[PDB]
């Protein structure tokens, strides 16, 4: 997938480490734009060894790439909300200080974990409301017409959390999983 | 005589002239309301499970001719996507209008000073505002705020003459992730305000009235 073809929020089920590396590589090497990756994860599971094999930091054409990848470990929806605030700050400042194009890829893995933790610390109502507010915010952010700075959001989920998707092709459950809920009510598309 | 003074004789024009716009149902939604009723439709609510607008809903909105425009309050960031924008529409897609508080503030300004409000949507005012669409009400929030929302939309219709179409998700949405929140969950005040409530259920898509 190329940045200019990304939807506001895209679900990516169970990407291989090599395909994720390839995605990062081809998108952050694009010329005449400044592309950044914010990798937000509940586990610190960025595939660093594989990334260094496929994108060696000793090759000059890759230095730029390592400069523009940002790592965060995010344990709950409150922290994700705060990260979203920081990203909005960056974007807003970039647009203001512009009145070169900045392209941000927000990649979130483990969102179902962050949700579960949040709804142990507070009500299901509170966590649904925080999830809602964050995702709707990210969509409006990604939808901004401003050319100088943009954001696109990718959500990684294990494929077992998206059976409703695979069933549509073509079990009893106790409600939707977070991934299915987002697939139905918040994401623009799902990419194999 | 009192009888003479109170005799009222109306020109036929009165019965076919109106300061208000009415919703034109696409054939997907005909055979639900009678003729007269479908000629008097001002508030329509649709309940449907799809995140993106169904075909019926899309056809309800591109009812645009010449200078007419529809204001779409795009809480969901779908209608106003670059690749989805239409000439017959004006869009409100803003961080100040994705919660019911900001929504109500925006509509209140639209009523008070339509120019000031429409400037927020990047709009040239050589257009009649034909309708307002709000998608999706399920993301809002309770009853007092929805009563307020309905009242402001009703005032907007009274003043500007626009029709109103809103959408919500079915009950499934309100069940929440893994049912932890446990045929739509909107206040009966709001719903009682509607002229027509459509429900789209789906192998195939049927549209029933409620």
């Amino acid at each position: 997938m190329e940045y200019e073809d990304l939807e506001l929020i895209t679900i990516w089920p169970s990407p291989t480490k090599n395909k994720l590396c390839q995605f990062i590589k081809q998108n952050l090497s694009k010329e005449h734009v400044v592309t950044q990756l914010f990798f937000i994860d509940a586990t610190s599971s960025f595939p660093l060894s594989q990334f260094q094999k496929l994108v060696p930091p000793t090759l000059p054409e890759n230095v730029r790439i390592y400069e523009n990848i940002r790592i965060n470990t995010c344990l709950d929806l409150e922290e994700l909300s705060a990260i979203t605030v920081k990203l909005l700050q960056i974007l807003s400042m970039n647009k203001i200080n512009a009145q070169e194009p900045l392209k941000i890829i927000l990649y979130i893995n483990g969102l179902e974990v962050m949700f579960r933790n949040s709804q142990f610390k507070s009500s299901p109502q509170r966590s649904h409301e925080l999830l809602r507010d964050t995702l709707l915010k990210l969509r409006v952010m990604g939808n901004d017409e401003n050319e100088n700075a943009s954001i696109r959001t990718l959500l990684e989920f294990p494929k077992e959390q998206l059976l409703d998707y695979y069933l549509k092709k073509n079990r009893i459950k106790n409600g939707d999983s977070l991934a299915e809920y987002i697939w139905k009510y918040y994401a623009d598309s799902l990419f194999e | 005589m009192e009888v003479l003074k109170n005799i009222r004789i109306y020109p036929l024009s009165n019965f076919i002239t109106s300061t208000k716009n009415y919703i034109n149902l696409p054939n997907e939604l005909r055979n639900l309301i009678s003729e007269e009723q479908e000629s008097k439709l001002g508030f329509l609510h649709i309940i449907e499970s799809d995140f993106k607008p169904s075909v019926a809903l899309q056809k309800l909105v591109n009812c645009t001719t010449g200078d007419e425009k529809i204001l779409i309050i795009d809480i969901v960031s779908i209608w106003s996507q670059q690749k989805q924008r239409q000439h017959g529409a004006i869009y409100m897609n803003s961080l100040s209008c994705i919660n019911i508080t900001g929504l109500i503030v925006f509509l209140e300004l639209l009523y008070d000073s339509p120019m000031d409000a429409l400037r927020r949507c990047q709009v040239n005012f050589n257009f009649q505002l034909r309708g307002i669409v709000i998608d999706n009400l399920s993301f809002l929030n309770n009853l007092s705020k929805f009563e307020k929302l309905f009242k402001i939309l009703r005032k907007l219709r009274e003043f500007l003459g626009c029709w109103i179409i809103t959408k919500s998700f079915p009950t499934d949405f309100y069940n929440g992730i893994e049912n932890t929140l446990v045929p739509t969950k909107l206040p009966d005040s709001y719903m009682k305000g509607m002229d027509l409530i459509i429900y789209r259920e789906v192998g195939r898509p049927q549209y029933r009235r409620i």
